RNA sequence: UACCUGGUUGAUCCUGCCAGUAGCAUAUGCUUGUCUCAAAGAUUAAGCCAUGCAUGUCUAAGUACGCACGGCCGGUACAGUGAAACUGCGAAUGGCUCAUUAAAUCAGUUAUGGUUCCUUUGGUCGCUCGUACUUGGAUAACUGUGGUAAUUCUAGAGCUAAUACA
RNA sequence: CGGGGAAUCAGGGUUCGAUUCCGGAGAGGGAGCCUGAGAAACGGCUACCACAUCCAAGGAAGGCAGCAGGCGCGCAAAUUACCCACUCCCGACCCGGGGAGGUAGUGACGAAAAAUAACAAUACAGGACUCUUUCGAGGCCCUGUAAUUGGAAUGAGUCCACUUUAAAUCCUUUAACGAGGAUCCAUUGGAGGGCAAGUCUGGUGCCAGCAGCCGCGGUAAUUCCAGCUCCAAUAGCGUAUAUUAAAGUUGCUGCAGUUAAAAAGCUCGUAGUUGGAUCUCUAGCGUUUACUUUGAAAAAAUUAGAGUGUUCAAAGCAGGCCGCCUGGAUA
C-alpha cells in the first residue's frame, strides 16, 4: 500500500532522471510548433492552404474559422518549395521539419480566449497593410510578450494596390524592385509606420534582410495572399530562425510531453481528443491519465489516427490508422469515457507501474477560469458545441452577457438535452433554451422541443447565435412588459395646482404637479386622511394640449381620469379637497411586480418614497 | 430455408455414432450415397472413433487419400462417404475386412470377417420394375440397380451379390420360419425367426419374430431383413448372437466377469 | 453456437424458517461434533440424504415383482453398502428410510482421519487434509468432504512427501535448522 | 422529473441528513419504496425512494466511503 | 418437510385482506483471498452507423508463346514452378435477430397413385439402316494510345487459346 | 415467433420459454426481377418512400437484426484482440480460404469444491470423575476476553524450470523466498414483537430520524445518532421489481352466497349439462362407438436413472489389467 506508493514515487523519480540523463544532442532536433494569429479577415488561414496547396479553403460556411488544427507539413514540401528559389543548404540534414498550428482570430470569444495552449515556438503575426494594426493584434503581441517566446510578423495584402505587377513564385526583393518607385516609397512609408507602431509597443522590428540580428530584431516579411510571393522567403526565414535560435530546446529526448489540444465528437468514434505529440513514445493499448473537468480519467488507447500530410483537421478526411508513432506529430486519439475533459493541459502516459497519481492540484492553480464554473445547484440555459473550444467561447459570452448556465455537452442534440431544457421550464420559462453551435439537430429532439415549450438556437456562424439570443432577450422583455402591464402601478405622489379649471365628474380633468416619482397612464390613485377614498385607473396625462407618457418632476399636466365602474364615483370638494394629497395605490403584489423585471425603466434615485409610502399603507 | 442444407450440428447427429458433446459444435455430415443420412456411418467416425487409427480429422483424409480403403471392393477417398448395413469395408494394407452389422443395443459394431467372406454381401430388394423392351429390373436397400433378375425374386426378398461382379449368386424368400434381423425402431439389431405377418391394407404390415431364447416381439415390415435360410444364417453374427438379454442379467454377466 | 455444456446443479436447500431455536442448536451440534466450516455443509448432506430417501419412497409404491423396482432398488442398496452407511444384513429397501445425517457425516475423510488416530482432534484433521499431508491409496487428496468408500478405508496414510510422514523438514524446521 | 416519460413524482430520501448531499437540478436514480407501489406507515402520497445521487450511492455518502464529485 | 406467524377489540370467537417467510430471475448497493465451470446490447429503438475484417477456389488430368526464374539439346510442337486472365464450381450453407404471424407458424400422425430435385451411388450410353488421322469464327490475358475531379468506371487499336462459343 | 424445454411444486396446478437443438420468418419500409438444380437472394441487381456520404455541382456511391467498435435509447449487457491447431464447411482441391468455430481479454448472470489457523506447556477464589462428612487432595476428560511461553505445518503472494498450447495464458508439477497483534486484519444486515440477539452507557427531546406490518420518538428512548457487547448467514449479504409456493384468498381434487361480499322480483323456454328398473362367428364377419389392457411408431440435448475415485463435487463420457478385457445402458 504506502510502501508500494513510496517505491512507485521513487521509480517515477528514477525514470524521469533516466529520461533527463538520456538527453540526445548533436543534431536530429524536434519539429517546431509554428503558431499563426490575426484579427478577423486578415488572412491568418488560406495562406496555410497556399503553403500545403489545398483547393478547399472557402468550404467553412463563413469567412471565419472556429477551431485549432495542425497542418503537419513534412520536409518533401519544404524541399519542393525550397528548390523553386533555392537559397541555402541543399538537402539539409539538420532540419527536423515544419509543424504549423492554425488559431481562430475574433473580437468575440477574445481570440479563442487564448491561452493559445502556449507552445508557440515561432508565432506568425499577420499585419495585413490595407487596414494597419488592429486591437486583437496589439492584445496578441501583449500575450506573446507576457510569456517571452520568439515570434515574427508577415504582411498579406501587398498585391492589393491595383498597380502591383503580379509575378507569382519569385523573390520579394526582386518583385518589389521590379515595380515603379512611387509604390516602393508608399510601401517603405507604411513599413516605417508599422516599424514605429511596433517600436512604441516595446519591440524592435525591421524588414527581414538588413542586419538582421534576430536576437533583439523582429523580421517584417512582406508576403502576397493569393499569388504566393514570399511563401518561399517565409519558410526559409522560419527554418533559419529555428536553426539559429532553437538549437538546444528542440532536442529529440524521451520525456512524456503530450498535450491535450482539442476535444471533438465524431460519428461512430465516440469523443476523440486532438493531441500535439511533442515528446513521449506512447503505445496503442497503453494507459493514459487525461485531466478531466470532474477529476482525472484513466483512458485505454484503442488506436492512433493521423490525417494525410499537407491536410488539416478541418473536414472529415481519410484518417489513417497507426499502431505506434514517434514524438514529432499532431494526432487524433480515441478510447472509452473521454466525455468531460479540459483543453490546453499536459497528458500523462502510464505503463504498468501500479497507478501513478496526484499531478492535478499542481496543474489546476490559476487556470480554473474554464467549464468547471457550472451551477447545477441553481437554474440556467443549456449549451452545446461541436468542439470544447467553442463551448468555452459560448460560456464566456454568457458570463459577459450575465446569464447563468445549468448543463453543457459535446456533439449533436438528443431528447435527454431537450428534457433537461424542459425540467428547467418549470423554474424560469426564459432560461429553458438550448444554445447549439455548429452541431446536427435530431428529429426526435426537434419534434420534442416543438411539442413542449423549449426553443433551440441552431447556427453555424457564431454571430447569428449571439444576435438570435440577444434578440430573444429583448423579445421576452417586450413579451413581459406588454400583457403584464398596469400591475406595476409605479410610485406617484401628486401635489394639486390650485386655481386650475376643474371638470367635476365623467370624466375628471385635473391640473396637477408631481412631487415624488413620475406619473404615467393606468396608475390607480387614492386620497388618505379622508379615510382612504380611491380613483381607479388614470386614462390620459396631457401637458397643455399635447399628450405625454411621463411627468417631468414638477409639470403643469392636465390629466383626464375616469373612475372605475362602482356604485358611485367620488366628487371634488365633497370627498377630496385641493389641500388633500393624491397618492398611488401600491400593494405587496404591485411592489413585488415592480421589484423584479422593472430595473431598467424604473426610477433612478427616488426609490425611498416606496419604503416611505409602504410604511403608511402598512407593508 | 433456401436450397439444401450442407452442415450438421453435433447434438443433432444420430445417437448410434456416440459423438460426445464437448469435442466440437459440428459433426461429420454423411454425404449423399446408397444409405440414408440417419441410418449410415461416415468413414471419419469408423476410422477415428471406432478403429482408433486416426486422432484428428486430418489423419483420416491422410489415410483415405493414399487409397488404402475399399467399400464393397471399390476405392473411396471421401472421408464422409456413407457405408451402411451389410457394407464390407476392406483395408488391404493391413489385410483387415469388416462387415457393418448392428449389435444388440442398436449401433454399428466393429465386427471383423475372414477375407474369404469379404467376397459377397446380402441385400433386401426394395422394388422390381421392368422397362424399355422388357428387361426387368431390381433395386435393393443399398441402391444397387441390377438388370435381368431371377423371376422368383419378389419384393421384400433378400439377394446375395458377389462384390467383384454385380450379379446375384443366390436369394432367400421372405416366408414363415426364416432368420431375420431388425433395422429400425426399439428392436433394432435383434436377430430372430419369423412366426407370421398380419397384412393391413392401405397401412404398414406388422410381422411377429421369435428370438432363440423364447422372446417374442413385433416389428414393421420395412424394418425387417432376411439373413438366413430356415434358422442357419448366410453371414457371421456379431459378438452376441443378436439375443436382447435384459439389464438384470446384463448386470449379472458384468459382475460374474469381474 | 458454442461447444460448451450448461449442466449445473444446486447441492443445498436453505431452511423454510430462517430463525428457529431447536433447529439452529441441532445444526451447531453437527458442526461442533464434525468440525464443519459453515451450515451450507450440513444442508448439503441433508439435501443428498433427502434425495436418496425420496428415491427409496418413490420405489416403494411400485409392486414387489416389477423389474424396474428390483434393478433400481438393488443398485441403490449396492451403492449405500459400497459407501458404508449399511451392512449386508440390513440390505432391504425399507431400512433406507431408517438412516440419518450422522451416518453420512461419519464417512467424511476429515472424520475418518480423526477416528483412525492420524490427527488428535476433529479440527486438526481438516487442516492436516487441507495441507496435503493425508493420502488415500497412492492419491494425495485435500478435500475434507471426500466421502471414503468401505473397501478404501483400510489405507489412509500420510502422503510420502509430507514432513509428518515422508521425512522432509518444512519451512519452519529448515529456518530453525539454518539459524540453529 | 423522470427521463423516459418526463412526468413529475415525489421521492423520499432514506437515512439521516441525506437531503444535504442532494442539490436542485441533479441526476437521481429512484426505486420503489417496498410495498409494490403503495404508501408507507407515516409519509402519505409517496411511492418512491432515492437510491443514487449524481451517479453515487447515498449509503456511500452517508457512511463516508465516497465524497460528492466536484 | 402435505408447515404457518404479527396486525381491527376493554377483552373474545370469526370473515377478510395488508405485513412477515422461502425459491427463481433482471437491476442495483456495499464487500471481495484461492480454484474449476460459465451467461452476457433480448426487453426501451427490427433506431442510426465512421473504420477494419467476415467467400473464396488448381489437381499428373479444361486453356500456359508473362524470361517472373534458371534448365536441358541445341533444327527436338509442348522440360518444369507459375503471376495474370478465359473456363468450371461455390457464393441459396453458415451467422445474426424475433418486426411480422392466432387453424397461421408449429407439434404428433399420414399422403404425393398429384410434383420437382445440383450432387453422390448404381443402371444406361456402337439397340437408330441414313476433314473424321480432328472443321469454323471471335475475344480476354499481354503490348500500345486514352478520357473523367471522382468509383472494384471503361472506349478505341494490334496479336493468340478451349471441356468457352459454334 | 411455435415446439424440444425452464422455474416452482404433497396430489392437482400456476408462471415463463427473444436466447446455443428443430421448424418459420426478415435483412431500414414496400414492390419487381436477372443467373441458377435451388433465391422473389439483399456482404445480387432495378425503381419508388425515409435517412444520408463524396463533389470541380456536370455526376458518383449507399445498407451491422455477421465479428469487433461507436452513437442513441434506457434500470439493463464485454475486446476496433490472436489462430485455422481442434469440430466441420466450401473449391478444379491431401496443399488454398472461413470473425462458422476455436483460444485469450472484460465478467460477484449464476453453479461446484474450498483459506482467514492447528497442536503442546504454564495460572485459574475455572468445570466434571475419585478420596475426606467439610477444609483440602490428581499427568483421568473438557474450557476461554492470556497482545503469557514454545517450536512444528503451511497456502496466499514473489519467482527459476518445465508441462500445457498454433503461439501464449490459466491449472497441475517443482527449485529459491514467504506467518505472532500468524497488522498475510471478513464483510453485509439486525439486537421491542413477528424473528435469533442488551431494560448496557453517552447524545437528541413528537425536532432529527427509525419502522415491510404493529408501532418507537413530547428530558431516565429495550426501537433514533454513536460507543461497547451479542445474534444471523458467511466470501458473500442487503435493497427494488416481475413471478411461484404460502393462497382451501380462483377451490377439478378443494372455497363461499340467512346476518361477514354474495340467490336473478317471479314463472315459462331453445341451445348447453344430466337422466329410473330390466335383455346369460361362419376368405368375409359380429350393431357401431367411448372406456380399459397389450403391441409398433415416435431426433438428440434436457429430466429421472445404470456403470465409472474429475484428487471429491458441479461435471465429463470416459476408462480399467500385465498388446489385452470393456462402456457409451434403461425409463
Ligand atoms: N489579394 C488578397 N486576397 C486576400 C487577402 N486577404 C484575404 N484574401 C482572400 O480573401 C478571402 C477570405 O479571406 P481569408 O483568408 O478567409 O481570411 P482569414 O483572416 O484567414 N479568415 P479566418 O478567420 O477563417 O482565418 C480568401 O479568398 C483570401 O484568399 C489579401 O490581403 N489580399
Amino acid at each position: 500500500e504506502e510502501r508500494a506508493y513510496d517505491k512507485a514515487k521513487r521509480r517515477i523519480e528514477k525514470r524521469r532522471l533516466e529520461h533527463s540523463k538520456n538527453v540526445t544532442e548533436k543534431d536530429k532536433l524536434r519539429a517546431p510548433i509554428i503558431c499563426v494569429l490575426g484579427h478577423v479577415d486578415t488572412g491568418k488561414t488560406k495562406i496555410l492552404d497556399k503553403l500545403r496547396h489545398t483547393h478547399v479553403q472557402d468550404g467553412e460556411a463563413g469567412g471565419i474559422t472556429q477551431q485549432i488544427g495542425a497542418t503537419n507539413v513534412p520536409l518533401e514540401a519544404i524541399n519542393e518549395q525550397t528548390k523553386m528559389i533555392k537559397n541555402f543548404d541543399r538537402e539539409n540534414v539538420r532540419i527536423p521539419g515544419m509543424l504549423i498550428i492554425d488559431t481562430p482570430g475574433h473580437e468575440s470569444f477574445s481570440n479563442l480566449r487564448n491561452r493559445g495552449s502556449s507552445l508557440c515556438d515561432i508565432a506568425i503575426l499577420v499585419v495585413d497593410i490595407m487596414h494597419g494594426l488592429e486591437p486583437q493584434t496589439i492584445e496578441s503581441i501583449n500575450l506573446l510578450k507576457s510569456k517571452k517566446c520568439p515570434f515574427i510578423v508577415a504582411l498579406n495584402k501587398i498585391d492589393r494596390l491595383y498597380d502591383w505587377k503580379k509575378s507569382p513564385d519569385s523573390d520579394v526583393a526582386a518583385t518589389l524592385k521590379k515595380q515603379k518607385k512611387n509604390t516602393k516609397d508608399e510601401f517603405e512609408e507604411r513599413a516605417k509606420a508599422i516599424i514605429v507602431e511596433f517600436a512604441q509597443q516595446g519591440l524592435n522590428a525591421a524588414l527581414f534582410y538588413e542586419n538582421k540580428d534576430p536576437r533583439t530584431f523582429v523580421s517584417l516579411v512582406p508576403t502576397s495572399a493569393h499569388t504566393g510571393d514570399g511563401m518561399g522567403s517565409l519558410i526559409y526565414l522560419l527554418v533559419e530562425l529555428t536553426q539559429t535560435m532553437l538549437s538546444k530546446r528542440l532536442a529529440h529526448c524521451e520525456e512524456l510531453r503530450a498535450q491535450v489540444m482539442e476535444v471533438k465528437a465524431l460519428p461512430g468514434m465516440g469523443t476523440t481528443i486532438d493531441v500535439i505529440l511533442i515528446n513521449g513514445r506512447l503505445k496503442e493499448g497503453d494507459t493514459i491519465i487525461v485531466p478531466g473537468v470532474e477529476g482525472p480519467i484513466v483512458t485505454q488507447i484503442r488506436g492512433l489516427l493521423t490525417p494525410p500530410p499537407m491536410k488539416e483537421l478541418r473536414v472529415k478526411n481519410q484518417y489513417e490508422k497507426h499502431k505506434e508513432v514517434e514524438a514529432a506529430q499532431g494526432v487524433k486519439i480515441l478510447g472509452k469515457d473521454l466525455e468531460k475533459t479540459l483543453a490546453g493541459l499536459p497528458l500523462l502516459v502510464a505503463y504498468k507501474e501500479d497507478e501513478i497519481p496526484v499531478l492535478k492540484d499542481e496543474l489546476i492553480h490559476e487556470l480554473k477560469q474554464t467549464l468547471n464554473a457550472i451551477k447545477l445547484e441553481e437554474k440556467g440555459v443549456y449549451v452545446q458545441a461541436s468542439t470544447l473550444g467553442s463551448l468555452e467561447a459560448l460560456l464566456e459570452f454568457l458570463k459577459t452577457s450575465e446569464v447563468p448556465y445549468a448543463g453543457i455537452n459535446i456533439g449533436p442534440v438528443h431528447k435527454k438535452d431537450v428534457m433537461k431544457a424542459s425540467v428547467m421550464l418549470e423554474h424560469d420559462p426564459q432560461y429553458a433554451v438550448i444554445l447549439a453551435f455548429d452541431v446536427r439537430i435530431e428529429r426526435d429532439a426537434q419534434e420534442m422541443a416543438d411539442s413542449l415549450g423549449v426553443r433551440i438556437f441552431s447556427a453555424e456562424i457564431i454571430y447569428h447565435l449571439f444576435d438570435a439570443f440577444t434578440k430573444y432577450r429583448q423579445d421576452y422583455k417586450k413579451q413581459k412588459q406588454e400583457e403584464f402591464k398596469h400591475i406595476a402601478v409605479f410610485p406617484c405622489k401628486i401635489k394639486i395646482l390650485p386655481q386650475y379649471i376643474f371638470n367635476s365628474r365623467d370624466p375628471i380633468v385635473m391640473g396637477v404637479t408631481v412631487e415624488a416619482g413620475q406619473v404615467k397612464q393606468g396608475t390607480p390613485m387614492c386620497v388618505p386622511s379622508k379615510n382612504f377614498v380611491d380613483i381607479g385607473i388614470v386614462t390620459s396625462i396631457e401637458i397643455n394640449h399635447k399628450q405625454v407618457d411621463v411627468a417631468k418632476k414638477g409639470q403643469e399636466v392636465c390629466v383626464k381620469i375616469e373612475p372605475i365602474p362602482g356604485e358611485s364615483p367620488k366628487m371634488f370638494g365633497r370627498h377630496f379637497e385641493a389641500t388633500d394629497i393624491l397618492v398611488s395605490k401600491i400593494s405587496r403584489q404591485s411592489i413585488d411586480a415592480l421589484k423584479d423585471w422593472f430595473r431598467d425603466e424604473m426610477q433612478k434615485s427616488d426609490w425611498q418614497l416606496i419604503v416611505e409610502l409602504k410604511k403608511v399603507f402598512e407593508i | 430455408a433456401r436450397g439444401p442444407k450442407k452442415h450438421l450440428k453435433r447434438v443433432a447427429a444420430p445417437k448410434h455414432w456416440m459423438l460426445d458433446k464437448l469435442t466440437g459444435v459440428f459433426a461429420p455430415r454423411p454425404s449423399t450415397g446408397p444409405h440414408k443420412l440417419r441410418e449410415c456411418l461416415p468413414l471419419i467416425i469408423f476410422l477415428r472413433n471406432r478403429l482408433k487409427y486416426a486422432l484428428t480429422g486430418d489423419e483420416v483424409k491422410k489415410i483415405c487419400m493414399q487409397r488404402f480403403i475399399k467399400i464393397d471392393g471399390k476405392v473411396r477417398t471421401d472421408i464422409t462417404y456413407p457405408a451402411g448395413f451389410m457394407d464390407v469395408i476392406s483395408i488391404d494394407k493391413t489385410g483387415e475386412n469388416f462387415r457393418l452389422i448392428y449389435d444388440t443395443k442398436g449401433r454399428f459394431a466393429v465386427h471383423r470377417i475372414t477375407p474369404e467372406e469379404a467376397k459377397y454381401k446380402l441385400c433386401k430388394v426394395r422394388k422390381i420394375f421392368v422397362g424399355t423392351k422388357g428387361i426387368p429390373h431390381l433395386v435393393t436397400h443399398d441402391a444397387r440397380t441390377i438388370r435381368y433378375p431371377d423371376p422368383l425374386i419378389k419384393v421384400n426378398d433378400t439377394i446375395q451379390i458377389d462384390l467383384e461382379t454385380g450379379k446375384i449368386t443366390d436369394f432367400i424368400k421372405f416366408d414363415t420360419g426364416n432368420l431375420c434381423m431388425v433395422t429400425g425402431g426399439a428392436n433394432l439389431g435383434r436377430i430372430g425367426v419369423i412366426t407370421n405377418r398380419e397384412r393391413h391394407p392401405g397401412s404398414f404390415d406388422v410381422v411377429h419374430v421369435k428370438d432363440a431364447n423364447g422372446n417374442s416381439f413385433a416389428t414393421r415390415l420395412s424394418n425387417i431383413f432376411v439373413i438366413g435360410k430356415g434358422n442357419k444364417p448366410w453371414i457371421s453374427l456379431p459378438r452376441g448372437k443378436g439375443i436382447r438379454l435384459t439389464i438384470a442379467e446384463e448386470r449379472d454377466k458384468r459382475l460374474a466377469a469381474k | 453456437p458454442v461447444a460448451r455444456s450448461w449442466v449445473c446443479r444446486k447441492t443445498y436447500v436453505t431452511p423454510r424458517r430462517p430463525f428457529e431455536k431447536s433447529r439452529l442448536d441441532q445444526e451447531l451440534k453437527l458442526i461442533g461434533e464434525y468440525g464443519l466450516r459453515n451450515k451450507r455443509e450440513v444442508w448439503r448432506v441433508k439435501f443428498t440424504l433427502a434425495k436418496i430417501r425420496k428415491a427409496a419412497r418413490e420405489l416403494l409404491t411400485l409392486d414387489e415383482k416389477d423389474p424396474r423396482r428390483l434393478f433400481e432398488g438393488n443398485a441403490l442398496l449396492r451403492r449405500l453398502v459400497r459407501i458404508g452407511v449399511l451392512d449386508e444384513g440390513k440390505m432391504k429397501l425399507d431400512y433406507i428410510l431408517g438412516l440419518k445425517i450422522e451416518d453420512f457425516l461419519e464417512r467424511r475423510l476429515q472424520t475418518q482421519v480423526f477416528k483412525l488416530g492420524l490427527a488428535k482432534s476433529i479440527h486438526h484433521a481438516r487442516v492436516l487434509i487441507r495441507q496435503r499431508h493425508i493420502r488415500v491409496r497412492k492419491q494425495v487428496v485435500n478435500i475434507p468432504s471426500f466421502i471414503v468408500r468401505l473397501d478404501s478405508q483400510k489405507h489412509i496414510d500420510f502422503s510420502l512427501r509430507s514432513p509428518y510422514g515422508g521425512g522432509r523438514p518444512g519451512r519452519v524446521k529448515r529456518k530453525n535448522a539454518k539459524k540453529g | 422529473q423522470l427521463i423516459k416519460n418526463g412526468k413529475k413524482i415525489t421521492a423520499f430520501v432514506p437515512n439521516d441528513g441525506c437531503l444535504n448531499f442532494i442539490e436542485e437540478n441533479d441526476e437521481v436514480l429512484v426505486a420503489g419504496f417496498g410495498r409494490k407501489g403503495h404508501a408507507v406507515g407515516d409519509i402519505p402520497g409517496v411511492r418512491f425512494k432515492v437510491v443514487k445521487v449524481a451517479n453515487v450511492s447515498l449509503l456511500a455518502l452517508y457512511k463516508g466511503k465516497k465524497e460528492r464529485p466536484r
